DNA sequence: GTGTGTCTCAATCGTTTTACAACGTCGTGCTG
């Protein structure tokens, strides 16, 4: 599926590091006790999830690299997806996403198109992704997650995989729009009756 | 309304001759060089560039309100102030003000925004060893012909030596890192073109270094 | 010089960086080395930040260079050595009042939590440097060693941290009366030093000393009229004179605060 | 006005479609869970039951009957196994994208780890997996292996092929 | 001395009267998953009286098939086998007991605490998947933990109540003198003189009350600070040598460092005990963006540092090696091997064969499918 | 197919819901509603789900609102205008006939490393797994040390 | 063949809402 990733300036990743076009089947990562695995998965979650949102000054500084080389200002992660039709803009066979972060700026993007956040949120939402804490991702030692949570949350996850939350949200929003139109329509009717008289 | 007026006069008259009759009005906009609005700051920097292009004789007393904008938080003021320093550098001839251009350029080699660290190099490149004339190709330095020794390379050469003479260990390192970063240019042709200019320089100084074997204490150093 | 040059090898990747970036930015196509320095500073730290206050300028300037490197690479816990940066912020020659402010404004930009209350500790150091016995009467007007401290923190909407540090200065301003008979001249000389450091500093707002005057009138009310029938009565003790002189230093300041901005009425 | 009444019809039909989709997806995920869990252990029953609302994961580690074995009183290993069975069944019903696993080998045994390895082989046939461990059972199934190393205050990634299954297990 | 026996009937997944045998120094629980292998730590925690919520269950009828009890026997270095038995009576109440005499909690906790076993703040225990969250919680609760080891909580209650008494007296007296300066400032009429006399006497009364309260406050603060300073002083001088003993592998003969700092040296209860650590090849970062393995090592070093102050008779470890490689599990195995003596009894649960492969006694746990009774056996590692 | 091409009005309303309210002026506002409803009521494009139907419903109601607002404005203007090893151990035991104690099953098993350490502990973990799945009944509480009898 | 005049991409300066962290309120679980 997804092919290759580049990370630079991220935590414990100073320079220009690329990973090979990995295999579509099972992949494993092995290394030392405390090096570069949790950071790798945190970068993958950083580019595509709902996390690191309510950040602050020391937060948007906590995820850079602090070293003796030179003071680093910005960092960026970029992934490469080899989709077929799962993502809606099928005109692009190799979609690419990236999120750069400085000390006082962040920008989502598409294939060098620097769009805002709401559009990439809507893009990932039309695809088969989930905005909030995703079940297909498990962080360090957090595997005993969806076996001890309150069972209403399990109903919530099941309604999530069936895709209904956004449906209810947009339905309510549409109802609000309908109320605005019903008032405007009453106005229209009174004014045109005045027209008709005159 | 204060934004609009100074925005309008930036192109309104097309003649700074109004300030030939109103130097107190010019003194008005000099005061607003430190306004909080980042928008009005650049306007002052644009107007003051235009005033030098025609009414040239105000190089010294204007110069102060120019470099005072390079050390500012906004990027627009910095990306604009730099380009005005370009034009001023050629029209001016006092080497003592030329060095003040350079020290304020090299200090901004690195910045919070990436583009400031981008523009600051080529605007330096354009000055030091990339002249815009003829006879700059396929030759070396020769003996006092076409008056290139005291009329062409004296802007390519002179402001160097007085900038690299600072014994401060900051200067000797801030330069040498910048030079290597300048080498990795945009790669249309990246090595041979820059070579030809500096191979001339490296032979040009060398001709003045051949003066050391045809000759003085500080000059050699 | 050997120590600084040793540490400089890790920092020489500033243009040896580009010597390597000529193979990194433009690519080509025992493991103790990283951990010799980061230990041999902590075994010899307590002399390093003691040398910085000497009069031998070459000795001092070549000490502050080491301190400039250690915090920049983070080899020793900055918490242990942050209480000496403020003591180098003002009480020296002009040639070092830059770098101290630079480190003091670097940590407060991106760390903000490892250093937030330590001012209360570090202010004991500055008073521990200069001697005051029958001499050097702390008359108002001198350069308060926190003149820049409030400036560096106030470069935002700091409705909280601006309040935090002044709390760390007023800690002996109120008289807790840790033991009401026992206070020594140097102990009340301490609080008099804390008076002037609050005095000579300008502010961006006006509200923050209005609670300070609210505190000093409490000690004026609470413990003042206790000693009022003591000084006037045969004065044959040092319990009160070590305090009543300190207590009457408060009306000095409070009078200076009514003229600190000439806006408070009473 | 005609446009208004047509969109009202649209809201009604979409609500009906939502409800039938919820029902069928619950049934399918329940069946998938039961199948995967009975496949994992030589003898056991697993099933999900929705409560009376529109969930309770009645697990049992034996074949004959349960002894009201309340969840989060069983063990760490059993509930880790239950969580993995849940996510793997959800993905079996509908293929999810690029799932990622960080140290699932936490409190399992040999046999459970082997059974995990075989079923994740099949799930790798159907979808995209990336994972991290230290043990010899998960390693034998990826057919595409990597490796990281930390030197000079930077972490680098590489690509290796055979030495790791003997170097970082034994 | 040490733990010697455990006889328990009808505990959770233990039907019948089972007897858990000899517990030498550094014993290892072992068995397949999902069958015994930590109900033993649970039964130990239940004898050492604790709330059920820290255990896996959430009530007291849910540990059985009739009413049950756990009885522990302990040695006091002088031959006396003192037994502590805790039962579960019907309807859900409970009855504590020492040496087959019914005794309320008071003397239970007292005569238990006299052997350096602090149960109000359990420290000798650790639960499955909680080793790494011992060095990552906020600094206030680390100060709370070390203060519970100090045993000064009544001091905390008198402290904060007296602080409330004392801000109340001082602010009331402040507004009081404000109104006095107000009223008397206009004097140049009976109104002002009544205001004078009554307000002066009111303020003198508030002053006497404030002075008394200041005395009471100074007393409680002096006692609390004596205890806290004793504890912190003795602990914060001992963590760096043992941390360097933990992290100095043959690969890195300069192990690393660890620091415990605080903000106000005189008033420490305000800012919690900040704690930081440095692995061998690493710069200074806080305990948030550190990884799992160093978190585990730091937490174990912290617990051993606690042990350096007041020695506990035993120490129960669950799966402490969840996220570790081979190097440092071999290191901690060597530490535990060469540190256990007459004062310490390490009872460790783990699966990695390398870890428990060099114990002294093993307790293996099986599960006969006939009764669903997770029965167990035990064996020595001395004849081999 | 509204995602791919620009044939149907379903593509236009999808743009309206997906991008923003803008980039759809009055000249392209006047589209059809009934066609959009009969395109959404049938099965959607390559993603068979409901999320896209929800977005389409938001788009059609937004277009509805904007057209109604434009009608209101025009009517107001018109009014204005008209106003004018567990196997290896299982094997050794499977062969050996009852009775057998642990000490003797260990005696006939010598681990390749020669240590009475890892061999014994692996033997122990083994007999534990075997007893865990209905191999052996064992007995040890007879107050005799190392007295486990092992029998199928 | 050279200046034209129109269309499309980037910073910045008020709002806005929205996530977040402090604070009473209950309700279950015990122990005397
Ligand atoms: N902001 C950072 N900048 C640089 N290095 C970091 C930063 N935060 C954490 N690290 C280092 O990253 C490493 C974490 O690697 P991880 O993948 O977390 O180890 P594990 O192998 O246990 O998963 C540690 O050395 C940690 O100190
Ligand atoms: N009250 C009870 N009665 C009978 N069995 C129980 C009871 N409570 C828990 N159990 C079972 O006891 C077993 C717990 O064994 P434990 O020792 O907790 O497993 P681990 O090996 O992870 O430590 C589980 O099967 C659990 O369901
Ligand atoms: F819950 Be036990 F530790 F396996
Ligand atoms: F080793 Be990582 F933190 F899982």
């Amino acid at each position: 599926y997804i092919t290759k990733i580049v990370i630079q300036g991220f935590k414990s990743y100073k320079d220009y590091t690329v990973i090979e076009p990995l295999s579509p089947h099972h992949n494993v990562i092995v290394g030392r006790n405390g090096s570069g695995k949790s950071n790798f998965f945190a970068a993958i979650r950083f580019v595509l999830s709902d996390a690191y949102t309510h950040l602050s000054r020391e937060e948007r500084q906590a995820l850079l690299h602090e070293g003796p080389g030179a003071t680093v200002m910005s960092a960026y992660v970029e992934v490469t997806f080899a989709n077929a039709d799962n993502r809606f803009p099928t005109g692009k066979s190799e979609v690419v996403l990236r999120r750069t972060i400085g000390l006082k700026k962040d920008e989502y993007s598409l294939d060098k198109k620097t769009v805002s956040k709401t559009e990439v949120i809507n893009l990932l939402e039309s695809a088969g992704f989930s905005r909030s804490n995703p079940y297909y991702i498990v962080p360090q030692g957090r595997v005993t997650s969806l076996t001890n949570a309150k069972d209403s949350e399990r109903l919530e996850l099941l309604k999530e995989v069936a895709g209904t939350q956004i449906y209810e949200n947009r339905r309510a929003e549409s109802n609000k729009i309908m109320d605005e139109t019903i008032q405007k329509s009453e106005k229209i009717d009174e004014l045109l009756q005045y027209i008709e008289e005159r | 309304l204060r934004t609009k007026c100074l925005r309008i006069i930036n192109q309104m008259k097309t003649i700074p001759s109004i300030l030939r009759t109103h130097p107190e009005v010019l003194a008005q906009i000099i005061s607003k060089s430190n306004d909080q609005s980042a928008i009005v700051r650049d306007t002052v920097l644009d107007l003051l560039g235009t005033y030098i292009m025609a009414y040239r004789e105000t190089i010294p007393q204007i110069y102060g309100c120019i470099i005072s904008g390079i050390s500012d938080p906004s990027t627009i003021v910095r990306k604009r102030a730099i380009k005005q320093l370009c034009e001023v550098y050629e029209a001016t001839e006092d080497l003592n003000i030329r060095v003040d251009i350079a020290s304020k350029l090299l200090t901004r080699s690195n910045d919070e925004e990436e583009t400031i660290s981008e523009l600051s190099l080529e605007v330096l490149e354009k000055l030091w060893f990339s002249p815009a004339s003829n006879e700059l190709d396929c030759q070396k330095g020769y003996e006092q012909l076409t008056f290139l020794e005291k009329q062409k390379l004296r802007v390519q050469y002179f402001p160097i030596l007085k900038l690299c003479a600072e014994p401060s260990t900051e200067r000797h390192v801030l330069l040498v890192t910048s030079l290597k970063t300048m080498l990795t240019s945009k790669e249309e042709i990246n090595l041979s073109t820059l070579h030809t200019q500096i191979r001339l320089l490296l032979s040009c100084l060398f001709n003045q270094l051949i003066e050391v074997v045809t000759e003085t204490k500080g000059i050699l150093y | 010089k050997s120590f600084l040059e040793l540490l400089a090898a890790d920092e020489d990747l500033i243009f040896e960086a580009d010597q390597k970036l000529s193979l990194k930015g433009k690519q080509n196509v025992k493991q103790w080395i990283e951990g010799v320095s980061a230990s041999l500073m902590q075994h010899f730290l307590p002399c390093i930040l003691d040398s910085c206050f000497s009069k031998n300028l070459r000795y001092s300037m070549l000490g502050i260079e080491i301190l400039k490197c250690i915090i920049h690479q983070g080899l020793v816990n900055p918490r242990m050595c942050f209480s000496t940066i403020i003591a180098l912020e003002s009480n020296a020659i002009k040639e070092t009042r830059e770098v101290a402010i630079l480190l003091h404004t670097e940590l407060h930009r991106r760390h903000e939590s490892l250093i937030d209350g330590l001012y209360a500790q570090s202010a004991d150091l500055i008073f521990s440097l200069q001697k005051t016995e029958e001499y050097q009467t702390f008359k108002l007007g001198e350069f308060s060693p926190f003149q820049s401290a409030y400036t560096i923190v106030s470069a935002d909407k700091s409705s909280k941290s601006r309040k935090k540090l002044i709390m760390q200065i007023l800690k002996p301003l109120k008289l807790d009366g840790i033991d009401l008979p026992s206070f020594t001249e140097e102990k009340v000389s301490f609080v008099s030093f804390c008076c002037v450091c609050l005095a000579g500093i300008p502010y961006v707002s006006i509200e923050e000393p209005l609670m300070i005057i609210s505190t000093v009138d409490s000690v004026l009310a609470t413990i003042g009229p206790t000693i009022t029938g003591w000084m006037k009565k045969l004065d044959h003790e040092r319990f009160k004179i070590l305090a009543g002189i300190n207590l009457c230093n408060l009306i000095y300041l409070k009078r200076y605060i009514k003229y600190a901005f000439s806006i408070s009425d009473s | 006005r005609r446009s208004q009444e047509s969109i009202s019809e649209l809201t009604t039909v979409l609500d009906q479609r939502k409800d039938e989709a919820i029902e069928r997806t619950f049934k399918q995920v329940a069946k998938s869970f039961s199948e995967i869990f009975v496949k994992l252990v030589p003898a056991g029953r697993g099933e999900l039951v929705m409560n009376r609302r529109s969930i309770s994961i009645r697990v049992s580690f034996n074949s004959k009957d349960d002894e009201q074995l309340n969840i989060n009183q069983l063990s760490g290993g059993q509930k880790s196994l239950c969580a993995l069975t849940l996510i793997f069944a959800i993905q079996r019903c509908d293929p999810a994208p690029f799932n990622i696993l960080d140290e699932c080998d936490a409190n399992l045994d040999a046999q459970y780890r082997s059974a995990i390895a075989a079923m994740v082989k099949e799930m790798s046939k159907t979808s995209q997996f990336i994972c991290t461990t230290f043990r010899p059972e998960m390693v034998k199934v990826a057919d595409n292996f990597y490796g990281v190393m930390f030197n000079h205050k930077v972490s680098t990634v590489e690509s290796i092929s055979k030495e790791e299954a003997m170097a970082f297990v034994e | 001395g040490r733990l010697l026996r455990l006889e328990v009937e009808n505990f959770k997944s233990y039907r019948g009267h089972q007897i858990i045998g000899p517990f030498e120094d550094f014993t290892s629980i072992i068995g397949p998953n999902g069958a015994g292998k930590s109900n033993l730590m649970d039964a130990i925690s239940f004898v050492l009286g604790v709330k059920s919520s820290h255990l896996r269950s959430t009530n007291v009828k849910e540990l059985i098939p009739t009413t049950a009890y756990v009885k522990l026997m302990y040695e006091l270095d002088n031959g006396e086998q003192r037994e502590y038995k805790r039962a579960i009576t019907p309807s859900g109440a409970t009855e504590y007991k020492i040496d087959e005499e019914i005794v309320t909690f008071s003397e239970y906790c007292g005569s238990l605490q006299k052997e350096n076993i602090l149960v109000r703040a359990r420290n000798f225990l650790v639960f499955q998947g909680d080793v790494e969250t011992i060095a990552s919680q906020s600094p206030l609760e680390l100060s709370k933990l070390v203060e519970q080891i100090s045993g000064s909580l009544e001091y905390k209650s008198e402290y904060d109540k007296s602080k409330d008494e004392q801000d109340k007296a001082v602010n009331l007296s402040a507004h009081s003198f404000n109104k006095k300066r107000g009223i008397n400032a206009e004097l140049r009429l009976e109104t002002v003189e009544t205001r004078l006399a009554k307000l002066d006497e009111e303020f003198a009364a508030a002053r006497k009350a404030a002075k008394n309260a200041k005395e009471r406050f100074n007393a409680v603060k002096q006692k609390r600070l004596q205890k806290f300073q004793a504890a912190f002083s003795h602990i914060s001088e001992q963590i760096d040598p043992i941390y360097k003993e933990l992290t100095k592998s043959p690969a890195f003969p300069l192990g690393g460092t660890a620091y415990l700092t605080l903000d106000d040296l005189d008033e420490p209860y305000l800012g919690g005990i900040k704690f930081h650590a440095m692995p061998p090849m690493k710069r200074f970062r806080d305990m948030d963006q550190l990884s799992g393995g160093e978190k585990t090592m730091a937490a174990l070093a912290l617990l051993f540092a606690i042990h350096s102050y007041q020695p506990s008779p035993f120490f129960v470890l669950d799966e402490i090696d969840a996220a570790l490689d081979q190097t440092n599990v071999t290191k901690i195995a060597n530490y535990i091997r060469q540190h256990a003596s007459s004062g310490f009894q390490f009872v460790v649960i783990s699966l990695k064969n390398q870890l428990f492969s060099k114990s002294e006694a093993l307790v293996g746990i099986y599960r006969d499918q006939q009764e669903n009774s997770s029965r167990t056996l035990s064996i020595n590692l001395e004849g081999y | 197919e509204a995602i791919l091409s620009k044939k149907g009005p379903l593509a236009k309303v999808w743009l309206a819901a997906h991008w923003e309210k803008k980039l759809s002026k009055v000249q392209t506002l006047h589209t059809s509603i009934e066609q959009s409803v009969h395109a959404i009521v049938t099965e959607e494009t390559a993603p068979m789900a409901l999320r896209l139907s929800g977005q389409l419903m938001l788009g059609v109601v937004r277009i509805y609102s904007r057209k109604a607002r434009y009608l209101l404005e025009d009517c107001t203007e018109a009014l204005m205008r008209l106003k004018m090893s567990s196997q290896t151990a299982k094997d050794s035991l499977r062969n050996k006939w009852d009775p057998y104690t642990e000490g003797e099953k260990v005696s006939f098993q010598t681990l390749s490393a020669g240590c009475n350490r890892e061999e014994a502990v692996q033997l122990f973990f083994d007999v534990l797994v075997l007893a865990t799945k209905d191999v052996i009944s064992v007995k040890q509480d007879v107050a005799i040390q190392n007295e486990i009898t092992l029998t199928a």
